[PDB]
């Protein structure tokens, strides 16, 4: 059995730890809602 | 139970101890998450019941108590904030610019940040606050990290 706990609000925050890349990548969705790597 | 706005964890005591497998938003009364967290499941809410009322498998999305409502988009140019909600640490929103998944249906917005399988359903918010979708539906790119699309769903 699930159970659901408040974990906080929705904010944007100012000054946030900035980090991440951007990368352009071909995919592909099947049926089962899972993505795959087309190259 | 709670029904109040905000970021949610969702829990399990089937396996060891108390384990989380994924998090949720709360808006109008609606629990919004990712289908793979709870497979259409029941969730439990204190006292009170949470029943699915809409999902679906390809999308990877699932709604309790009412219809999907979150409908804001990313804007394809702004950095976002990405609420996540790890297992068993504090929420905190990690700024990040997004890339693209490119796919024969059309372009969509990706955050390759790389968090543990039970953030999955944490929220991606825009400048203004507004969830633009949920995290933990994407791909595992060459070097072993995940690099997750921002899965929207619709407002009927
Ligand atoms: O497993 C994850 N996501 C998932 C799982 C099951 C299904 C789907 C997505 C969609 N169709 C069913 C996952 C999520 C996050 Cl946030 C980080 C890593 C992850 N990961 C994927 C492989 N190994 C780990």
């Amino acid at each position: 059995d699930m159970y659901i706990e408040r974990a906080g609000d929705i904010t944007w925050e100012k000054d946030a730890e900035v980090t991440g890349n951007s990368p352009r990548l071909d995919v592909a969705l099947d049926e089962s809602g899972d993505f795959s790597l087309v190259e | 139970g709670e029904t109040t706005d905000g970021v949610y964890r969702v829990m399990t005591r089937r396996l060891l101890g108390s384990t989380q497998v994924g998090v949720g938003v709360m808006q109008e009364g609606v629990f919004h998450t990712m289908w793979h967290v709870t497979k259409g499941a029941a969730l439990r809410s204190g006292e009170g019941r949470l029943d699915p009322y809409w999902g679906d498998v390809k999308q990877d999305l699932v709604s309790y108590c009412g219809p999907w409502k979150l409908d804001a988009a990313w804007d394809g140019l702004s950095e976002v904030q990405l609420l996540a909600v790890p297992p068993g640490e504090r929420a905190k929103n990690i700024q990040t610019l997004p890339g693209i998944f490119k796919t024969k249906d059309g372009d969509i917005g990706a955050v390759a940040l790389d968090y543990p399988a039970g953030t999955s359903g944490s929220p991606i918010l825009d400048k203004c606050g507004r969830v633009i979708g949920l995290y933990g539906n994407g791909v595992v790119i060459k070097n072993g990290s995940y690099v997750s699309a921002i899965t929207q769903g619709k407002r009927e």
